[PDB]
């Protein structure tokens, strides 16, 4: 389908014990492939997906000297967060961006982002149009203000539309063996009685990549999503994903409940039943 | 300040067979702020050996985090996940069950 | 990759 790559910023002040703490993940669709983490004695970017070692070993060197920047800029943003809520130095505080690119399968660009929280809440947004912004509240307007004046939504709009999908583009092909090839789940149904009356089937989707699935319970062949429990989906550890959905049904009536699994790497929709 | 309570799902990699190595997962998400502790406990006892995934978060700001190690199942030996955070008043603690 | 370029609140 589409595809696209993103990145998340957390950075979490320590009062009384120092700097604060400041990670970078980026992604790749449902792939981590680097990480920044400040808590070490010289913190590096560094690979979290194995097509990673492709690049030119420079690569890392530039990237962790704009991650050891950013993190400079945002023990500063946490400060002047302070002074716009009118906060104490005591407590603890967390900012956060997450921005990326969105691309079709074609690598043509259609969508870029960039948002802003404080304390976990939305504190500013890029709007769709990459041109302006959209603050939170009356101390967010501060920060539009600023941004507005200095065209920093250019800069943004720069990155977004251009470096960033080049750069996915780049990482797809780098990890095109395993960025592109959909592992289908490995599904099957288990049962266990609740009552002397009734038992609960449950669907499992095991091991798939990417994370986008459709779990659902017929009985007679039309949807039943009103008695359907259904986990969230979960990743493995090995970047597969898992989803389970289950339906408690009146013993002797196990036949009238199918299982649909739909999924990309599937040729065709999984049907399956006890 | 928003404060979110965290999601937990206590699970096996591969579906448990006794006596065959797998990995134990408790996936904790939706949480807010970030610290948290999370322990994994066999028959009531932490676990020495533990990782996680790295800090990351979804569309809402929550964060997420997979805690994860090797393990063998067999019959009698129970499993747990003991999680930690602010929103809290005590650890809740979520078992391990291989049927789910 | 992310390229330079710092934005202050």
């Amino acid at each position: 389908g589409s595809h696209s790559m993103r990145y998340f910023y957390t950075s979490v002040s320590r009062p009384g014990l120092g700097e604060p703490r400041f990670i970078i993940v980026g992604y790749v669709d449902d792939t981590q492939f680097v990480r920044f983490d400040s808590d070490a004695a010289s913190p590096r970017m560094e690979q979290r997906a194995p097509w990673m070692g492709q690049v030119e070993p420079e690569y890392w060197d530039q990237q962790t000297q704009i991650a050891k920047d950013t993190a400079q800029t945002f023990r500063v943003n946490l400060n002047t967060a302070l002074r716009y809520y009118n906060q104490s130095a005591a407590g603890s505080h967390t900012f956060q961006t997450m921005f990326g690119c969105e691309v079709w399968a074609d690598g043509r660009f259609f969508h870029g982002y960039r948002q802003y929280a404080y304390d976990g809440a939305d504190y500013i947004a890029l709007n769709e149009d990459l041109r302006s912004w959209t603050a939170a509240d009356t101390a967010a307007q501060n920060t539009q203000r600023k941004w507005e004046a200095a065209g920093e939504a250019e800069r943004h709009r720069a990155y977004l539309e251009r470096e960033c999908v080049e750069w996915l583009r780049r990482y797809l092909e780098m990890g095109k063996e395993t960025l592109q090839r959909a592992d289908p789940p490995k599904a099957h149904v288990t049962h266990h009685p609740a009552s002397d009356r009734e038992a609960t089937l449950r669907c499992w989707a095991l091991g798939f990549y990417p994370a986008e699935i459709s779990l659902t319970w017929q009985r007679d062949g039309e949807d039943q999503t009103q008695d359907t429990e259904l986990v969230e989906t979960r990743p493995g550890g090995d970047g597969t994903f898992q989803k389970w959905a289950a339906v408690v049904v009146p013993s002797g009536e196990e036949q009238r409940y199918t299982c649909r699994v739909q999924h990309e790497g599937l040729p065709e929709p999984l049907t399956l039943t006890w | 300040m928003i404060q979110r309570t965290p999601k937990i799902q206590v699970y096996s990699r591969h579906p448990a067979e006794n006596g065959k190595s797998n990995f134990l997962n408790c996936y904790v998400s939706g949480f807010h702020p970030s610290d948290i502790e999370v322990d994994l406990l066999k028959n009531g006892e932490r676990i020495e050996k533990v990782e996680h995934s790295d800090l990351s978060f979804s569309k809402d700001w929550s964060f997420y985090l997979l805690y994860y190690t090797e393990f063998t199942p067999t019959e009698k030996d129970e499993y747990a996940c003991r999680v930690n955070h602010v929103t809290l008043s005590q650890p809740k603690i979520v078992k391990w069950d291989r049927d789910m | 990759a992310l390229m330079p370029g710092q934005f202050f609140v």
